[PDB]
């Protein structure tokens, strides 16, 4: 219904869809096809874009910095966010320490050809670095300016309230946003964890693979499609995990969601997609598109989110079988 | 352990979390009973209650079920407190009979 | 709801706003009466009084009424204390009576 | 009496009267009239000049940037202030989060072509943004020298006393003044509200529109007059109001006053202005003017402060009828 | 004894003696006097050297900084302090509000050709200011490394420890020095009550006019010498008390001591200045000069210093007559 | 067995060897052969390089700059770490005021031609300084992104703790890391008292003077060598202690340590070098080195790591006839 929602209770708006650029910017994709995809997620209304120092070895940063500053759109109209943890071969290349988290975002906002960005997020925790440390680095690179706010990603819920926590006891600024993995197959953390976090703290969800990458799109029903990502040089896990016993089981009860999908007139990615936001506690998805095509048909899952009536969803959860105990 | 901070009336109680856990179905042991009451921007939970009773009932969770009525607070004082915080009836009658 | 921080010698007690408007007329309770002890730099109401009393003085307002002389607070001291705060002659007496 | 006075409990000094730009900088008037409107404020004694990123979509901050620069006079002895909330079409380009608080000044900022501004003020209050992080985001730029000092404006008391309070239990900043609506038409606040928070947290009132939009200087007594606020595109809301039941009642008050006004020798607009002033509790009451006369008539309502006696007022509330209770 | 000291109990530590620069910088003296001036004094190891922006309307501070940029100097090896209070004829231009203390230094530091201040000086006290937006700014300032620490001048304990307070308050950094008149003719506050916050809260002093203007020195025996500072346009004043009842009473008691000094076989004005450094109490004693011979003598105080027994202060103590009681 | 390993408790990770400069940098030795030194260090693994101020008056700081700017090598992979105390004959040179901290530091990442260090260590205590601006200096110069982290240097347990205690007290940041001397003849304090510092507030121990100054290296054995350092000129100091009779009775346990030396197989030097990082308590030993080849057999310590059975610690124990009691 609203597209425009707060992450978490900041005071940061963000579109409830979002495109990230994992796989595809400077990597899969060309820079003609990301400039394109840019402009139409922008153009549509999306304001939320997400990448990372690790993506492409920096090069998805470059691209996304490029096509802003082509573009020429306003600043204060895009929402970038980055994450940091993978910087580097060197030892103090990778982590949450202060001089990583520093010299990390200073590399990245390099690349991006920009002064600052919206959000920055540990890519994950780091049990090598003390929470005071990092919450006091992430403070810093706001108070530069360098950040307007700092999330986690793949942080436990304890992990996130320690932070927190470590930010009211030494007056430093609290993460606002969690990136975590949601979708039909990935439910516990997001559907139960989270809503806590968000009520007792005010953190908001931003997940990520709405399609588990790719996988909700049941093009993966008689194989491994040419060109697919899981057929891409260096995905051999992908492929692995959709040719696997549990891979299988998956893709068969997307035979069954399918027919819920074509029942309420959209495609299976749009209903999954959709899926992801029925509930208030997420505030945006982050896509991911190797084409405008897939594009395109990802951002209509919009249209769906009113069709999702109580009923649908429980058929969905019934065809699932993994709805999670609160 | 993660620390949990107790206000009652400005005056600051701090436990463990675990030290809480000891009685799920307690209001304070319960999370979602309690969650009404936290307060995000000092980080503790907030009570307008009286001061000279907590004393006791946190005494309770770090006792493993003692509970004694401080020696200052009226007998019909505590007992609504008891009641509020639901330490559970069993626990209250034992105190009602460790007492009367 | 709007929280308030009262100071006494040091001794910080924190309660509700409307905690204390349920008793508009005693010094607490009226806006134009604490005015006068408020401190600007630490967002909070100081009096150089009893501490032991106020225990009491604060339970009142969160009891709706309740006036009980701390076991440990001399008589003559706590009377005192209850005219200061201007708890009101009815209440005053109730609990003259409820001491004697 | 005192022309300049502390602006709340604050040690910023100001004058009793201050030139805003709303309506006509970069939009009603031409650049020369601003210019002219400026310099004669200046030379007169007022230190005070108002603007926003609202007001004519920028223009009229890049308007008084430019007097500014070309009359060549000492920062030093200039006290600007601008407001935000409204800088852009947007999502992110509107509200008080830290993220529109800073990139919102640092534009202004770029426009007035300043390194900084003597307050900053939010235009309104903002329901989607946490309290901690707009005092955060105010206390930010007044550290990086930005801003002097901040505050609020159509914000309730119960607003201002929450900034008010987060900034102590953060130990940020708490803001120093509210801009408030204030004219014999519009009371309440001013007169009732704002001095408990002015002897309790020492925020101080900066007044505006203190001819109600020109309503109070009578010249709508027989109509709408052609080139007057109501009859410019873009005010129907104006003439509406002028023009409505309650308009009228209004006007045929001011008959009676204007009488009062000629007794004491001076102008109605003066009077008004000057009944702005009466009470200290009022630190600055901000003009509008589309002329130099109107300015240099208006100016006038200084000489009037020494004639309001106890009488006069008694009387105006009587013709008014509207003395709110405390 | 100890040529260097730390002033009060902060670490910087400064010369017992120093050269100020009122009057004369930028005004009584030539350019190539002060730059002798200071060449002397810096060669003999003084490295304190104060001024303000009120000092000849700021030239001082020009001169002072043409000086340090010639000489070529060690910026490390100097300790340069400006006090900040009236700079200029606006409204804005005066006191210790935020903005002013901000712009004022700021100015200063251009004017010095200085990226910092070692020391910056409430020039008085402000009673149109709160202290808390005073010590906030003061604060500011140092941490934007325009200052390395800051102080008072003509404060009252009182104030002092106010200010001391509310930067305990609200953790930020207390005045380490307090610049006060100091002279056998103004004894009571350097003697009496800065010991106190000495001990309780380091605050060390830094004392001014040692011979009270050139009065001390005996020079205004026989009255108003031609080029001597009470004969400068714009010093009635100081003539004034130079030949008033009082003033006589000074002198007069100044030919008893001028025994004394022939005595321990120096001049008068190197026996007051000694006097000054007596008591441990005293950090530095700020000498006034424009000659060349003048700086030299005075330095001269150091040597005198030994000599100065219990009993040889006992006489001086009697023939003054004005010990204060504790 | 891990060659990186977190200094104290930081984030920060090293190498369990780093290279200093002290005596070599920008003296004993010649720029080329500092340059192969850094350059065999770094392709070796070591990520840690220490220089200070006071070392050969700023010179070795200047190679040390030079040969990084050289090699090119990525900032973000380097971890220098300077010290500051001694840095100028003026008596505002040295100690660890604000503004020696300051200006200090700033020299320094001048001369090395960086923005900033990894770690800005007090070389050592200063009793002229209050603890209170000293941790405020360091928090500062962390804060303006010239140093990622500060640390100690020759002080005692209760001075390290003093400063923790004033950081927390006044929400600064502690130090990490105190620097100190460690070698068989040196136990007392990395063996006894930092362990406990580690324990309760994670500061870490990066130790020095490993071979004693070239003494556990046996070549002093029958007198002073031509080229060594305790021939060097400047240092009678060493030479005075290696010809003493306390010298003398540690070479005389050389000859007997040496004997385990060889048992193991191994130079006398990787003995001393690896016994040093036997414990977990050390968290690096920096190496001095005027040779390639004395550098490359030091890093040969690490292969010896593992032989250091317990006996074989014991047996070091009895021979030295030191081991401090707990
Ligand atoms: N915080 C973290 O640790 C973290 C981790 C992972 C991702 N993320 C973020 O989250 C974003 C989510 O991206 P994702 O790749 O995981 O998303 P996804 O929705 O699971 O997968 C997108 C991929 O599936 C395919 N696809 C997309 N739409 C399709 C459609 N309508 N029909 C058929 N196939 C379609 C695409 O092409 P092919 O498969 O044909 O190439 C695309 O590369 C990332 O870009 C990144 O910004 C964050
Ligand atoms: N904080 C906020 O939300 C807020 C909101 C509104 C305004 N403000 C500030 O407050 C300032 C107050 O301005 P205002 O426009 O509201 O003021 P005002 O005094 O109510 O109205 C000024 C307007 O009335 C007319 N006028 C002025 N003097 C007159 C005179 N002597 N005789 C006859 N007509 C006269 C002028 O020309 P015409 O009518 O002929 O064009 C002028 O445009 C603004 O400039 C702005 O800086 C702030
Ligand atoms: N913080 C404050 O509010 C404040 C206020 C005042 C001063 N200060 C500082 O304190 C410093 C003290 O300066 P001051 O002028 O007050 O000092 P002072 O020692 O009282 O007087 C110095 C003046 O007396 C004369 N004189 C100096 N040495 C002499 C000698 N040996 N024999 C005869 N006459 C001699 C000089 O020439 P003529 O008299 O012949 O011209 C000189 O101008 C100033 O420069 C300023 O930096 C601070
Ligand atoms: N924080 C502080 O106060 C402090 C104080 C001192 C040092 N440090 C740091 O600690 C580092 C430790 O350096 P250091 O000089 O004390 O170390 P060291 O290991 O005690 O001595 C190194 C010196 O001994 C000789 N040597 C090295 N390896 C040898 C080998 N394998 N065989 C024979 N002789 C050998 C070298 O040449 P020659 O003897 O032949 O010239 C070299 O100059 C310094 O560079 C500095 O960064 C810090």
């Amino acid at each position: 219904l609203q597209f425009y929602r707060n992450l978490g209770k900041s005071g940061l708006r963000v579109s409830c869809l979002g495109l990230g650029t994992w796989v595809t910017f400077g990597g899969q994709i060309t820079d003609e096809m990301a400039e394109h995809l840019m402009t139409l997620a922008y153009d549509n209304g999306i304001n939320l874009f997400d990448t990372a120092e690790v993506y492409a070895a920096g090069k998805a940063e470059v691209v996304l910095g490029n096509i802003i500053k082509k573009k020429g759109w306003r600043r204060s109209s895009l929402v970038i966010t980055t994450k940091i943890f993978w910087g580097g071969k060197a030892e103090t290349e990778r982590g949450l320490s202060r001089k990583h988290i520093i010299e990390g975002l200073k590399a990245s906002l390099e690349r991006l050809q920009l002064e600052y960005v919206d959000v920055v997020f540990a890519n994950r925790p780091d049990p090598n670095t003390p929470m005071e440390e990092t919450v006091r680095a992430m403070t810093h690179v706001i108070n530069q300016g360098m950040a307007m706010y700092w999330g986690t990603s793949r942080w436990s819920s304890m992990e996130i309230m320690e932070a927190y926590s470590v930010a009211r006891q030494f007056n430093l600024i609290p993460p606002i946003c969690e990136q975590a993995e949601y979708h039909m197959f990935q439910r516990e953390k997001v559907e139960v964890q989270l809503p806590e976090l968000f009520h007792k703290i005010g953190v908001g969800a931003m997940t990520w693979s709405p399609l588990a990458c790719g996988i909700v799109s049941g093009k993966y029903d008689s194989g491994i499609p040419p060109y697919s990502r899981a057929s891409l040089k260096g995905y051999q896990w992908l492929k692995d995990k959709i040719l696997s016993e549990e891979g299988r089981r998956q893709q068969a009860k997307l035979k069954e969601l399918q027919a819920i999908a074509e029942r309420l007139g959209c495609t299976l990615p749009q209903l999954a997609i959709a899926w992801c936001l029925r509930n208030e506690g997420v505030s945006s998805v982050l896509l991911g598109a190797s084409n405008a095509e897939q594009l395109m048909e990802n951002i209509g899952a919009i249209q769906v989110l009113p069709k999702l009536s109580s009923s649908i969803v429980h058929e969905i959860d019934s065809i699932l079988g993994n709805k999670p105990y609160s | 352990c993660e620390r949990v901070v107790i206000n009652i009336s400005g005056l600051r109680f701090e436990t463990q979390l675990k030290t809480l856990a000891q009685f799920p179905e307690t209001l304070l042991g319960d999370p979602k009973k309690r969650m009404r009451y936290f307060d995000p921007l000092r980080n503790e939970y907030f009570f307008d209650r009286n001061r000279p009773s907590f004393d006791a009932i946190l005494y309770y969770y770090q006792s493993g079920g003692r509970l004694r009525r401080p020696v200052n607070v009226p007998l019909d004082i505590f007992s609504e407190e008891i009641r509020f915080y639901e330490l559970g009836e069993e626990a209250m009658e034992m105190f009602r009979e460790d007492e009367g």
